[PDB]
């Protein structure tokens, strides 16, 4: 009477003959990446394709086994996936048209070109130059020539491109038991029957609303200053009282505020201090900048990096004509197997990636010990997170120092802190307000709470609302500015960077503490420490085992988000950011419209 | 002796018998195992330690047995398109009482299904361990040589090698020549010991 157990064997085949199917899946990527040729290309076409046969069959010989008697959660987990039919079951003629969609726009938004508003000559390309003309110049026109340059055009390709995919998206979700795409996208973090430790698939949307309404004081303010500090460097133009128009913000669609420092810098007479030169100076070469985090990782006592590594890792440009794909990214083709792929340029904006993409490697090694259906992070945003606070000790102001890098001839003083922060707090901060909307809208247009015929209407409402942006120029139903961004037209949730942002500050905030802070904590610093070392491997190592409520509970301290410990990191800034407003306005006055006056 | 003529023998852990004294000393007989493995698995094969290699593939007792050796042979036995070769049974009816040994291909099955099994699955015993070079050091093959000595009613007859001193003459020496003993001057001679 073993419905179990009946089982436990299904899965010790698959956690064998699939490992050597993804080792060779993963390598042939490695050589394209690497090598960039075309049998190579063809030489993954084939094992890129073959892991997939694999797959499909299988899922077939799982639900052959009702999950129903399945007790041992670690089996009945392996098994959650591996049925999971997702598509396929939707209809076939069906299946083709969506698979079709994608293509479309996924393309579209791609070469998609932007000729001269003032000559067929002009055409600049996105990637070089549609981007500069947004991140560049100060001048307005261009600025919106180009919030011209796409919406009403490289997405209106789209508009009802994207009214497509929402049809067959939600349909085959229905049938998986999932009202909508949404409530398919919204599982990563649904945790089912564990006994206090439990989470839903709902609960999310309601924490999220209630951190994000805690937020708004801040962002708040910084609104408020740029709003006048944008009312210098510009003429009669941004209303002193109402939202910064679009085209004049930042980067094209403007998620992130990084591309402005300049225009506004607390006391634009500090050091903004660089090692850059320094590195330059002790002649510090590539192979130095991995060593040096190697080490970050090795203090705190956790492994060396192994030897695969530094003899199997692409760490510099692409050899001669080689041909090859730079982008810092780590791999785990599997069986001890870990690379990473970055072309270190020597500077200091490289030094830290490597803290960044090696985090990734760590956390790969502990996880190495589970079955490979359980290999990775408990919920989507735990492995950035988890390599970005790394990011975050490695350029400290005492690291830098205390490295034999920077000039421990530091003169620090308030006006740098107060400056360091405006940077980490223009993309950090002025990224969360934008992150939700977008989320909200196809969350809401998905499960149905706007009709096409408004769509666009919410967009405009809820940019004066929740964010502070009003549309240059008034913006026609036909338009999809939501939809005119990678992840947009490429199925990609976008939630993992809301709960990435406010894991970070709950784990700095934490792994601090054990190693004895006291100041400042954008000021913590736990290299050389070892009581916070063993904190992160007790929750590294569960893989995506247990689930990720109780995972924190290891770390942190509870077991729900918090949007505390974020707002003590800039809670320095929150001061002299109300003493700069002083008598100056704080709040938009919807209404005013630079295009509805 | 020649033992140390292998590399840093990733292993010999002497359980049972003093690791020194190996040739000091001698046993009825010695038989010696071998087979390939990945170095993940180098400690199942210990006296009492568990797992899959110990369990449908090679169970040693917790007898002695002697000593154990382990030496990576990737150069030589790895390839770069998967040394397909080496292979082991996921999966038995039981276990195998210390040193047994089964080969029978004989399809797994066992579910009383149209095809007795677990799930339209009826699963096959040998899977193939598939090496090659790039792997970790933990998947990589490992080469093992089981040494088992014994000690039955007849003698240690394989026994060792032991050490000479050269002849002296002319001088009180003890001496040991083949096996008689005893005190005396060792002089030339002039006798005809028939030739045996």
């Amino acid at each position: 009477s073993t419905i179990e157990e009946q089982a436990k064997t299904f899965l010790d085949k698959f956690n064998h003959e699939a490992e050597d199917l993804f080792y060779q899946s993963s390598l042939a990527s490695w050589n394209y990446n690497t090598n960039i040729t075309e049998e190579n290309v063809q030489n993954m076409n084939n094992a890129g394709d073959k892991w997939s046969a694999f797959l499909k069959e299988q899922s077939t010989l799982a639900q052959m086994y009702p999950l129903q008697e399945i007790q041992n959660l670690t089996v009945k987990l392996q098994l959650q996936a591996l049925q999971q039919n997702g598509s396929s079951v939707l209809s076939e003629d069906k299946s083709k048209r969506l698979n079709t969609i994608l293509n479309t726009m996924s393309t579209i938004y791609s070469t998609g070109k932007v000729c001269n508003p003032d000559n067929p000559q002009e055409c600049l390309l996105l990637e070089p130059g549609l981007n500069e003309i947004m991140a560049n110049s100060l001048d307005y026109n261009e600025r919106l020539w180009a919030w011209e340059s796409w919406r009403s055009e490289v997405g209106k390709q789209l508009r009802p491109l994207y009214e497509e995919y929402v049809v067959l998206k939600n349909e085959m979700a229905r049938a998986n038991h999932y009202e909508d795409y949404g409530d398919y996208w919204r599982g990563d973090y649904e945790v089912n029957g564990v006994d206090g430790y439990d989470y839903s698939r709902g609960q999310l949307i309601e924490d999220v609303e209630h951190t994000f309404e805690e937020i708004k004081p801040l962002y708040e303010h910084l609104h408020a200053y740029v709003r006048a500090k944008l009312m210098n460097a510009y003429p009669s133009y941004i209303s002193p009282i109402g939202c910064l128009p679009a085209h004049l913000l930042g980067d094209m669609w403007g998620r992130f505020w990084t591309n402005l420092y300049s225009l506004t810098v607390p006391f634009g007479q500090k050091p903004n201090i660089d090692v850059t030169d320094a590195m330059v100076d002790q002649a510090w070469d590539a192979q130095r900048i991995f060593k040096e985090a190697e080490k970050f990782f090795v203090s705190v006592g956790l492994p060396n990096m192994t030897q695969g590594f530094w003899e199997n890792s692409m760490l510099t440009d692409p050899g001669n004509v080689q041909k090859a794909v730079c982008h810092p990214t780590a791999w785990d083709l599997g069986k001890g197997d870990f690379r990473i792929l970055m072309c270190t340029k020597v500077t200091m904006d490289d030094f830290l990636t490597a803290h960044h993409e090696m985090g990734h490697i760590q956390y790969d090694m502990a996880y190495a010990a589970q079955p490979f259906l359980l290999r990775n992070g408990a919920n989507e945003g735990f492995h950035e997170a988890v390599g970005e606070i790394m990011s975050l000790s490695a350029a400290t102001p005492k690291h830098l120092k205390s490295i034999g890098l920077l000039s421990p001839d530091f003169q620090e003083d308030n006006e740098t802190e107060i400056n360091f922060l405006l940077k980490q707090a223009l993309t950090i901060v002025g990224t969360l307000p934008f992150t939700y909307m977008l989320e909200k809208w196809r969350w809401m247009v998905f499960k149905g709470e706007i009709p096409k015929d408004q769509w666009m209407k919410k967009w405009w409402e809820m940019k004066r609302e929740i964010v502070g942006v009003v549309e240059p120029v008034p913006h026609d139903e036909t338009y999809c500015d939501p939809a005119s961004l990678f992840h947009v037209s490429n199925d990609y949730s976008f939630i993992r960077y809301y709960t990435r942002t406010l894991y970070q500050f709950q784990f700095q905030e934490a792994l601090c503490q054990a190693a004895k802070h006291e100041g400042p904590l954008h000021k913590c610093d736990i290299s050389n420490s070892t009581e916070a070392g063993q904190k992160l491997f007790n929750m590294l190592r569960l893989g995506k085992s247990e689930p990720w409520t109780l995972a924190l509970e290891n770390v942190v301290g509870a077991k729900n988000m918090n949007v505390r410990p974020l707002l003590n990191y800039f809670e320095p800034l929150f001061t002299w950011l109300k003493d700069q407003n002083k008598n100056s306005f704080v709040g938009w006055s919807t209404d005013w419209s630079p295009y509805a006056d | 002796s020649v033992l140390y003529n292998f590399a840093p023998f990733f292993a010999f852990k002497c359980y049972g018998v003093s690791p020194t004294k190996l040739n000091d000393l001698c046993f009825t007989n010695v038989y010696a195992d071998s087979f390939v493995i990945k170095g993940n698995e180098v400690s199942q094969i210990a006296p009492g330690q568990t797992g899959n290699i110990a369990d449908y593939n090679y169970k040693l007792p917790d007898d002695f047995t002697g000593c154990v050796i382990a030496w990576n042979s990737n150069k030589l036995d790895s390839k770069h398109s998967g040394n397909y070769d080496y292979w082991y049974r996921l999966f038995r009816k039981s276990k195998l009482k210390p040193f047994e040994r089964d080969i029978s291909t004989e399809i797994y099955q066992a579910g009383n299904k149209p095809c007795k099994g677990k799930g339209p699955n009826c699963y096959f015993p040998l899977q193939s361990y598939g090496f090659r070079p790039t792997y970790g050091v933990g998947h990589q093959p490992y080469r093992v040589v089981v040494l088992s000595f014994e000690l039955l009613h007849a003698p240690a007859t394989v026994c060792g090698p032991k050490k000479s001193t050269n002849l002296v003459k002319n001088k009180c020496v003890n001496f040991n020549f083949n096996g008689l003993t005893g005190t005396g001057v060792l002089t030339k001679s002039n006798k005809k010991f028939l030739p045996f």
